[PDB]
């Protein structure tokens, strides 16, 4: 006598909920202490000791995020169009080659 | 067949023509339910992208969300506030849209279901209601429940830290039994933000045949039970052949980042389940990686206890040679710092030495344990050390022969 | 709930619209109230007074059982409707139903006009007496006949053919079963401390005569000494060392661990060692403080095969100076239960033996052939239907009369 558990998901079927998921919802998707070090450090290069506005650090982001999901929405049809349903490197390159990046 | 009655009947245990002696159940019931959930902050609702007529049925009408609608590709029932309101088709666990069964008796393997009439594919029968457990009460129930001598165990494991009993509480999907050629199936569907188990048909199932699903082979105990079906490769055996854990049984749970005490109270405990001591060098090996992460006294008490219940001489030798001895010993000088509480532990290490078959005493002398004993309850160090000596004693009051407790058994 | 149970000793004296008297005591050897219940089946036609004052009588107190007594066909019958309404109305603790057991007016009707009766109620009457006496005897025989001179064991008579034979003899062998009934069943030395019904039991034990027990209870009494262990009276300079050792299995106190019981001091170590033996517990001078051997094995039996009959008579032989081949059963059974009980258990009343209790005429005494008078005073249907000599129903069929 054990415990027998129901079923697994199909895969792809959690993914394109999660699609769904986060195409509704309007935030923030990355980690902004992370991302405000990471600005911190990349800053440093330019001037020493510099200071930092909130709304600053947040406009970044939000650019961040736009030119990122874009980028994305790019290259998901270039992948589409060669065939294939995983994304690749070959097809972020040609994304960024064709819009002139 | 069915006939649900309200009147208590006079039908034992088999359910085949009397289903009034336990209670049914309608949508499932919950204990320590909170609000910690996605329920209405980002899956408030998830609409359906549709533009509908709802104003042509029965001539040129098209039947209101079918396989074309976002939600049931994602296996997501639409809420009230779906564009075609009340013509829906999504909804199908709210308005309990149902399929034609019976129960009646098959095979002598148990008692199941067949179809009535005709039933397609891709259609719902009926949908898994019972109690939803929580983390503490499911390894205390089993092990409650496990010596009451039950044949079926109506335990089915919704996530990683529920599970769901239909054994107080059952509705007609209960009789469901097992076979190696599945043409029902199970689905996770999500309803109103909670997960909800469905059963779904697969083909053309024609009138007065088998409806039975795949399990997800599963065994909890030592004990190995087999299927009766054989239809083409049929596996032998409910829960394969492998055998794992409590926790694995059911999902361990999600651990409250709490302490590391529960990891080696949940393995001793695993070990405990058995009663009657360790079984094999598995089970040995890990009773001495164990030994090395506890620290509370009563897991301490619970090992030495496990190892004194310990019959099998080739187990107790390989915790021997596991540097079993040099464990005990690490327990053995914490105690030295002469805290009044540990009498107990001591006593019990005295007996667990005992019990051990320590072939030499250059064995103690490496382990370190001499020492700490002489210096050691003192009674029960002086029979310890007699025993590894030789002769006189602290008179032993000697226990009677297996041989004359069965004969004074037998005399009464 | 409590220790023992409430016996409400009820001796009607009639039960034809007389008092008689329901007293409740409580199971400690003592009487806690009572009452009176005039009204009866007195009235020519009152099937209800009866029956009210027995409920009011129920719930006035909340007792643990009922002992009804009886004397005849009438008192039979009043018995059986108190015992019918108690259990219709749940009146045997006012919230369920309570058994009356009946008592035959055997003890009860001694007991109530003794020298304890007396004692205990001055100012009561006989009926009272009576149910005090019926409920001590049906709560504690041992208590009663160790409170009683023996003079009142020869009210009582065993045969007709001991009045022909010599009664010293009689009064020898009724001492000597009393002291061999004492000493089995052991005496609790704090319930002869205050409690005045379990008082005085200290007569018939195993080398404590009667001159021993008067001083050893005047010295508690006076000193205000309690049955602290089973060497009090060896500690206090109450009793001789000789009268310690005779009458060390008989002692019993209410905490040593082996005061209650018959381990005397010097199978104390004994027991100790076995009962350690038993439960493998350490070994470390266990007399008190080692409590897994003393109060797990007391609780139940921990482990008896660790103890060997052979490794024990050994012991005993080596060190002790004498065999435990057959005082190792006894020193068990001390350790395990302490205090045993050697009385039988609670005998019902049956149908020839409650007859022989309440109307007090066996059919042994009626033999056939002799000439019985029959008192026909009613007739059922055809026969005649009357009252014997003896207060038995005889009933003369179309027989006898043709």
């Amino acid at each position: 006598g054990g415990v027998m558990k129901p079923h697994r998901y199909r895969p792809g079927t959690v993914a394109l909920r999660e699609i769904r998921r986060y195409q509704k919802s309007t935030e923030l998707l990355i980690r902004k202490l992370p991302f405000q070090r990471l600005v911190r450090e990349i800053a440093q290069d330019f001037k020493t000791d510099l200071r930092f506005q909130s709304s600053a650090v947040m406009a970044l982001q939000e650019a961040s995020e736009a030119y990122l999901v874009a980028l994305f929405e790019d290259t998901n049809l270039c992948a589409i169009h060669a065939k294939r349903v995983t994304i690749m490197p070959k097809d972020i390159q040609l994304a960024r080659r064709i819009r002139g990046e | 067949d069915d006939f649900r009655d309200p009147q208590r009947w006079k039908e034992c245990a088999k359910q085949g023509k009397m289903p009034c002696y336990f209670d049914l159940i309608e949508e499932n019931v919950y204990l320590t339910e909170r609000k910690k959930n996605k329920s209405h902050r980002d899956i408030k609702r998830m609409q359906c992208e549709c533009t509908p007529l709802s104003k042509d049925e029965r001539a040129q009408g098209e039947i209101a969300c079918g396989e074309d609608c976002l939600n049931r590709l994602l296996m997501i029932e639409c809420s009230s506030r779906c564009p075609n309101g009340d013509y829906c088709s999504n909804r199908r666990f709210q308005r309990k849209q149902h399929a034609d069964v019976e129960v009646i008796l098959t095979e002598k393997k148990g008692w199941g279901l067949r179809a009535a009439k005709d039933l397609p594919s891709n259609t719902f029968v009926l949908e898994y209601c019972g109690e939803v457990l929580d983390h503490k009460e499911f390894k205390a129930r089993v092990k409650e429940y496990a010596r009451n001598k039950n044949i079926h165990y109506y335990f089915m494991a919704l996530k990683n830290d529920e599970i769901i009993d239909a054994t107080q509480k059952g509705n007609c999907s209960r009789f469901m039994n097992h076979s190696c050629e599945p043409n029902c199936e199970t689905q996770k569907w999500t309803v109103n933000g909670q997960l909800r188990v469905g059963f779904f048909t697969t083909k053309l199932v024609p009138s007065g045949s088998e409806l039975t699903f795949d399990y997800q082979f599963q065994r909890y105990g030592k004990e190995a039970q087999k299927c009766f079906c054989g239809s083409a490769n049929c596996r032998g055996y409910l829960g394969g052949e492998n055998r794992v854990s409590i926790r694995a049984a059911g999902g361990k749970m999600k651990k409250e980042r709490s302490r590391k005490k529960d990891s080696v109270d949940g393995e001793l405990e695993a070990l405990m389940e058995n009663g009657e001591g360790l079984s094999d060098k598995n089970q040995v090996l890990s009773l001495s990686r164990l030994m090395v992460r506890i620290e509370t006294l009563e897991q301490k008490l619970t090992c030495l206890e496990l190892i004194q219940n310990t019959h099998s001489q080739s187990c107790l030798k390989s915790f021997l040679e596991r540097h079993g001895l040099s464990l005990l010993w690490i327990w053995m000088a914490e105690l030295g710092d002469g805290r009044e509480s540990n009498q107990k532990l001591q006593e019990e290490i005295i007996k667990t030495l005992e019990h051990l078959p320590i072939p030499t005493k250059n064995m103690l002398e490496e382990s370190k344990v001499l020492p700490i004993i002489q210096r050691w309850i003192s009674d029960l160090a002086t029979k310890l050390l007699d025993s590894w000596k030789d002769l006189k004693e602290v008179y032993r009051i000697p226990k009677k022969s297996q041989t004359e407790k069965e004969n004074t058994t037998t005399e009464r | 709930q409590g220790k023992g149970i409430r016996v409400l000793g009820i001796a009607f004296s009639s039960a034809r619209d007389h008092p008689v008297f329901c007293a409740l005591v409580n199971g400690e050897g003592e009487v806690t109230d009572f009452l009176r219940l005039p009204h009866f089946t007195e009235e020519r036609e009152k099937k209800a007074q009866d029956i009210e004052t027995l409920k009011k009588f129920l719930l006035n107190k909340k007792p643990h059982v009922v002992t009804v007594a009886g004397e005849n066909r009438d008192a039979q019958m009043l018995i059986e409707d108190v015992k019918r309404i108690v259990h219709e109305l749940d009146q045997g603790q006012q919230l369920s139903s309570i058994g009356v057991e009946l008592v035959d007016n055997e003890l009860a009707i001694l007991y109530m006009n003794s020298k304890k009766s007396e004692a205990e109620f001055r100012d009561y009457p006989p009926v009272l007496r009576q149910a005090v006496s019926l409920a001590r005897r049906i709560q504690d025989p041992l208590i009663e006949f160790a409170q009683v001179c023996s003079e009142d064991i020869l009210c009582l008579k065993f045969h007709p053919l001991q009045e022909h034979v010599v009664k010293e003899e009689l009064l020898n062998a009724l001492y000597c079963e009393f002291i061999n009934r004492v000493n089995e069943v052991g005496v609790d030395v704090n319930r002869a401390i205050a409690h005045p019904y379990s008082q005085a039991l200290i007569q018939y034990v195993c080398g404590l005569g009667p001159r021993k027990g008067t001083h050893l209870l005047k010295i508690l009494k006076q000193n205000n000494t309690r049955l602290e262990s089973r060497t009090q009276l060896v500690t206090m300079c109450h009793m001789g060392p000789k009268v310690f050792m005779n009458c060390a299995g008989f002692l019993k106190i209410d905490t040593e661990v082996l005061d209650g019981s018959r381990v005397h001091p010097e199978t104390y170590e004994w027991a100790r060692k076995m009962a350690v033996d038993a439960l493998e517990y350490d070994e470390s001078a266990e007399d008190a403080n080692p409590a897994g051997a003393l109060e797990e094995i007391l609780e139940n039996p921990e482990r008896l095969k660790d103890l060997d009959l052979d490794a024990f008579a050994e012991e005993l032989e080596r060190q002790g100076y004498g065999d435990k081949h057959i005082t190792l059963y006894d020193i068990r059974a001390e350790l395990s239960c302490r205090y045993k009980d050697l009385r039988t258990a609670y005998r019902s009343p049956n149908t020839e033996e409650i007859f022989n209790m309440l109307t007090k005429e066996t059919p042994e005494t009626f033999y056939i052939g002799k000439l019985i008078i029959c008192n026909v005073t009613g007739i059922a249907h055809i026969g005649v239907k009357t009252r014997l000599d003896n207060g038995v129903t005889g009933f003369i069929p179309t027989k006898f009369l043709s």
